[PDB]
């Protein structure tokens, strides 16, 4: 009753594992809950309160008892349970975010982070900042290398090295990296990984 | 100093690398003699893909073996910092504490990458930034610090040195640490006594038992 | 951040480090290449074999321009004494290229016309090998305890497959022990 | 920690009773609380409340998941045995209580039961049925880890 | 019996040799069935004659002298594999599942007999288990031979030989190896073809791991054998029925029925995706009556209904219950007594009676004895929705058992013998 918010919380931080465990993984996390960690840091600052309150009555009236001791204890735990509550949650926040901004950005030719995480909007602008920076940040790891990378692709090797790729209802012809593929529904191209690889993550190719 | 080697060993470092519970040196000696190989390679295969074009008014395949190869090579190095930087977004705090600490070895110019060091600190820096306006302003007086309580604890962990990781043991035999009946090496777990360690056969145990082997690279991941 | 796995290999990525290992070709081909870590070769001559990397001589392969050699441990009559020497020692898992399951997948889906006797007959032997040896290794690993495991002789995929399993619960098995003296 | 699944462990209440009395309950009207009142405490408070004390601030009552009649019942049939009933977390935490009161005895007990599980779930690796619904959370969640290897391996296997 | 030596022959390379490109696909549906501990094997028809026409031919031809041969020809094959040596493994059954052609019921008339049927009906009530034997040893009255009989299958009487006689064989029950056994009892479905005719219903014996995997009322086809036992009831007439191996349920049709406290994952996502909707309550409100036009308090009310409440184990052994009750009293035309059949078919578990109780069906719990809990609305209906019709047109007895009942949720019955006091939670 005491701490147990927090237990509530982290027990809806798992669902969102659940929903990038199999999963199948889409992203379109529901929300971020501003309102219940609210509760929380309004309960937290009672606490403190209490807390400080506490502390200058031991100053005049408590006389360093024995019992005073235990208050700046158990309640500072407290404290602690919040904390281990309020990052636990919101790490994994940025676990289920910046990966996304890894496989995806996005690619070629980025060439700018837009439409992307259907959240948008929905998830607090608090983290789209951090989100925006961190992109940003990945920039300059970018502009460090000359492999050339294409970091943010091909986690899974070329074979070999030549596929096959259908169209999927993409117009089209936006192809002007290397050479003009002339996008066209219900077309396949006889390609190499090379620009698969960009144009996969995209939304434009199907089958490999 | 061959080319073949330095690919061994880069094939030696990602498995290693994606073993082992926690980070390596950064071997910068190789990777960057690497890190100009493929520069010099990328830029050749273009231009003979253009020169190509001079002749005509024949035979694709050097050409096609070379670029698959360079994908090849350009996707392995690219796992592995892809890997290693996931390592520091994990170990960051650990980090942090075994650099303000002055034994033994810190970050420096060697523990990390020259582009590795600031992915390191950017990350750390925005990380900080963002739980600093989202959960701390309404910030506990205790919890101002980022670092052990001690309790629980916080990271700190994980340099887990306890951790299982599958090895394979190989080097080259002397006829060092050679004590019988079949070959090095020890061992000497602290729980237990010696099993102890046998060439031809991989043998699950502790990475901290290990990590000396680890370092002479007497025993593959 | 490399999501999945992570702490296993992938299965492609086994494929993608055994077609690094070496193996003997019969060109049909009579530039350069230098390329970086093949070092070979001067021009391959017809009805010569002679000793490349896997990922070229599959490569090369699609376009038939090469017909490639069968392993001296791939054949039934060979894996014959390899069965009849795991049946007698339950306990050892004999001698493995520590490749054999990865090869039988690659070697086997296009370079199939190249072996003698390929068909219904190989796969019928390595998908048997690749049976007994899991079940034994489903009755070795009843014996589990930390610090040791003798995995012997064992492939590469083998170890993929069961290493978050055996490499998870010795986490937790050995977390508790260690922890409680 | 960061991970879910320990901070979630740490949310268990347990049987703890007072050693002494402490006034200015958190918890209503007291307002202290009389020594040797037994209350149900989470885990994260009452760790290193058995610590700090030369007498502990707490008694440590054995919870009644560990009750010897369980620790008993678990050494007949393990892989028949429901633990996501009783609890449901228990390597996650019966971790912490082994090391909290420092107990030898049941720790052959408890590795024992876990490689049994275990010896079980390299069955279900293979490619669920009723079973899969009565593992700990942190076990299941081991058994995605295997399943997911083993079904990733087989879709390598064939094209 | 050298000819069953290469039937067998034949079924072993059957199975080891099996390729569907590249896996095969029966070896490890063996192997990853022996390591579930389910010991059953799925052959496909259209594999097997694509293998060889030939054992194919004589499967269609005396099935009950041959699949007996298959099934120690698969267990014998389990043994080279789960196990090695140089137990105990049951001897696997096997459950064949294929297409051809569906042989209506009403068609079914004798000339087929000992041929392998497929067929499509609606199963009206299961059997109760009951044990056949297996492998059961058997001692003499006098001369005390020890015989180990294995009894097979597709009765079989007792061998008098070792005065000594008639039939001096006792039965060792301490060890004789059992199996289980079902019989459904399947009635054609109602679209064709009962003309104006009350439809027929063939007996059949599911067995093994077949028993228990069908809920009566589901639509099916089974596969199994046709044949005819005795039963006295002249001259000589004996009665059909249908062996099964093995039984399909229709699509899918897991899941439900068959639907576990557990499920996977994406639902989880899409329930809590639904948790978020602002119209939500008003998008669930306009779930329930496609057809029926307004009554919106009713409507909702359904809704508040389903969802269960507060329900309350607090000491004292008092409990507070959920959910609640509602009345759809009034003229017709009100739908009411189709809303409840729409109520029924959502629930997750839900009884429609209305009465008196129907028609067999008591109303409320009974004590009635085995011949050798008797039913009723509300202890089958447990945990959940019960729907009751002219409810002020039921009888005095058990309407005290209800008025009774809704409160405290837990009937008590006190008759003869036994005076359990037994829960509804409806």
């Amino acid at each position: 009753m005491y701490g147990d918010l927090g237990n509530k919380l982290v027990l809806e931080a798992k669902r969102t594992k659940q929903l990038y465990a199999r999963s199948n993984q889409d992203v379109n996390l529901p929300m971020y809950h501003e309102d219940i960690i609210r509760n929380i840091l309004k309960e937290v600052s009672n606490l403190r309160k209490n807390t400080e309150y506490l502390k200058e009555q031991q100053q005049l009236g408590m006389l360093d008892d024995k019992v005073a001791k235990c208050q700046y204890f158990v309640t500072l735990l407290c404290m602690e349970r919040n904390k281990r509550c309020l990052l636990a949650y919101q790490r994994l926040r940025t676990d289920i975010l910046d990966s996304m901004a890894w496989n995806n950005n996005g690619l070629d030719l980025m060439s700018s982070i837009t439409f992307s995480q259907q959240d948008t909007n929905n998830l607090s602008h608090q983290e789209q900042e951090y989100l925006k920076e961190y992109c940003d940040l990945i920039t300059d790891l970018k502009s460090g290398d000359l492999v050339d990378i294409d970091l943010s692709g091909s986690l899974v090797p070329p074979s070999d090295a030549f596929i096959d790729v259908r169209v999927l209802k993409d117009a089209g012809e936006i192809q002007t990296e290397y050479g003009v593929f002339n996008l066209i529904k219900d077309s396949q191209f006889f390609v190499q990984q090379s620009d698969v690889e960009r144009l996969i993550q995209q939304g434009y190719l199907q089958l490999i | 100093v061959s080319p073949q080697q330095d690919f061994s060993d880069l094939m030696k470092s990602w498995k290693n690398e994606r073993c082992s519970p926690e980070l390596l040196p950064y071997p910068h000696q190789l990777m960057k003699r690497l890190l100009n190989r493929i520069s010099m390679q990328s830029q050749l295969i273009e231009n003979i893909s253009m020169g190509f074009l001079d002749m005509q008014n024949e035979s694709k395949l050097p050409l096609l073996c070379m670029e698959t190869e360079l994908e090849r090579l350009k996707f392995v190095i690219r796992s592995y910092i892809r890997c290693r930087l996931s390592k520091i977004d994990k170990f960051s705090l650990y980090l942090r504490q075994l650099n303000e600490d002055e034994n033994s070895l810190i970050s420096l110019t060697d523990l990390l990458s020259k582009d590795e060091i600031k992915y390191h600190d950017t990350h750390s820096l925005i990380w900080l930034k963002l739980v600093n306006d989202s959960i701390l302003k309404y910030m506990p007086e205790e919890l101002q610090a980022i670092n052990d309580t001690e309790g629980s604890v916080n990271m700190i962990d994980e340099p887990d040195w306890n951790k299982f990781v599958f090895i394979h043991v190989n080097g080259p035999p002397d006829g060092e640490n050679e004590f019988g009946k079949p070959c090095y090496t020890v061992t000497i777990p602290d729980l237990k006594e010696e099993v102890e360690l046998t060439i031809g056969s991989i043998y699950v145990m502790r990475y901290e038992v290990i990590r000396d082997l680890l370092r002479d690279d007497k025993v593959a991941l | 951040l490399p999501a999945h796995l992570q702490q296993t290999f992938s299965p492609e990525e086994i494929q993608f480090i055994v077609e690094n290992e070496p193996i003997k070709i019969f060109p049909r081909i009579t530039w350069q290449l230098i390329t970086t870590d093949d070092k070979a070769l001067n021009n391959m001559v017809a009805m010569r074999s002679t000793e490349v990397v896997l990922w070229i001589a599959l490569l090369l392969k699609q376009q038939s321009k090469c017909s490639i050699v069968a392993p001296q441990w791939l054949t039934t009559k060979e894996l014959d004494r390899k069965i009849q020497y795991e049946k007698t020692h339950p306990d050892r898992f004999s001698e493995l290229p520590w490749n054999w399951l990865v090869l039988a997948r690659i070697l086997f889906n296009k370079a199939k016309d190249d072996f003698h006797d390929p068909i219904h007959e190989l796969r019928g032997k390595i998908q048997d090998l690749r049976e007994i040896r899991q079940i034994k290794v489903l009755k070795g690993l009843k014996y589990l305890n930390e610090s040791h495991l003798q995995l012997d002789n064992l492939s590469l995929l083998e170890i993929n497959e069961l290493r978050p399993f055996i490499t998870e619960i010795m986490d937790k098995l050995r977390e508790i022990h260690t922890a409680s003296l | 920690y960061y991970d879910i699944d320990d901070v979630l462990a740490d949310g268990t209440e347990f049987p703890c009773k007072f050693q002494y009395d402490i006034p200015g309950l958190g918890y209503n009207p007291g307002r202290p609380i009389t020594k040797n009142t037994k209350l149900s405490l989470p885990l994260w408070l009452a760790r290193i409340l058995a610590i700090v004390g030369p007498v502990p601030f707490v008694e440590l009552l054995p919870p009644d998941m560990f009750s010897t009649k369980v620790m008993n019942a678990i050494k007949t049939d393990p892989v028949a045995l429901d633990l996501h009933s009783i609890n449901s977390h228990f390597f996650s935490l019966a971790i912490k209580w082994i090391m909290l009161f420092s107990e030898k005895e049941l720790a052959n007990v408890v590795s024992e039961l876990l490689l049994q599980r275990a010896q079980e779930l390299n069955h279900h690796a293979s490619s669920t049925s009723t079973f899969l619904l009565k593992l700990e959370e942190m076990e299941k969640e081991i058994y995605k880890k295997s399943h997911e290897s083993y079904k990733d391996t087989k879709r390598w296997m064939f094209k | 019996d050298d000819d069953n030596t290469e039937i067998i022959k034949s079924f072993k390379n059957f199975i080891l040799e099996f390729r569907l490109d590249s896996q095969f696909i029966y070896r490890d549906q063996l192997r990853n069935n022996i390591l579930v501990k389910n010991y059953s094997l799925t052959v496909n028809m259209e594999h097997l004659i694509g293998y060889n026409e030939d054992i194919y031919k004589k499967l269609s031809d005396e099935p009950s002298d041959i699949i007996p041969l298959f099934e120690t020809a698969i267990t014998q094959v389990a043994k080279r594999i789960s196990i090695l040596s140089r137990n105990s493994l049951p001897t696997f059954q096997l459950i064949l599942n294929s297409n051809a052609n569906q042989i209506p019921l009403r068609d079914l008339d004798s000339e087929h007999v000992s041929k392998i049927v497929r067929l499509s009906g609606i199963i009206i009530s299961t059997s109760v288990l009951s044990s056949r034997a297996t492998y059961l040893s058997i001692m003499c009255r006098n001369c005390r031979h020890t015989t180990s009989i294995t009894i097979n299958n597709f009765t079989v009487s007792l061998p008098r030989s070792c005065n000594c006689g008639p039939d001096p064989y006792i039965i060792i029950h301490e060890s004789s190896k059992f199996i289980d056994q079902q019989f459904l009892k399947l009635q054609e479905i109602p679209e064709l073809v009962p003309v104006g005719e009350m439809p027929r219903n063939l007996t059949m014996t599911c067995d093994r791991y077949l028993t228990n995997k069908v809920i009566p009322g589901t639509r099916v086809t089974i596969v199994g054998i046709y044949s005819i036992y005795n039963s006295k009831n002249g001259v000589a007439i004996r009665t059909p029925y249908i062996k099964i191996l093995g039984i399909q349920s229709d699509v899918e049709t897991s899941s439900i029925w068959n639907s576990v406290t557990m499920f996977t994952e994406e639902e989880e996502e899409e329930f809590l995706q639904l948790s978020r909707n602002p119209k939500l309550y008003e998008i669930l409100t306009n779930s329930i009556a496609p057809s029926i036009f307004g009554n919106e308090d009713i409507k909702k009310a359904i809704v508040c209904l389903l969802m269960g409440g507060s329900k309350k184990i607090l000491p004292d052994g008092m409990r507070l219950r959920g959910d609640i009750n509602v009345l759809l009293l009034g003229d017709p035309g009100t739908a009411k007594s189709q809303l409840l059949k729409f109520v029924e078919k959502v629930s997750p578990i839900a009884v429609y009676t209305s009465g008196k109780g129907s028609s067999a069906a008591g109303l409320t719990a009974s004590v009635q004895r085995d011949p050798m809990l008797e039913g009723g609305a509300m202890v089958l209906a447990d945990g959940g929705v019960v729907c009751i019709d002219e409810f002020d047109k039921m009888r005095d007895e058990d309407r005290v058992a209800i008025h009774e009942a809704m409160e405290q949720q837990t009937i008590s019955i006190a008759k003869a013998g036994i005076t359990t006091v037994l829960n509804s939670r409806t």
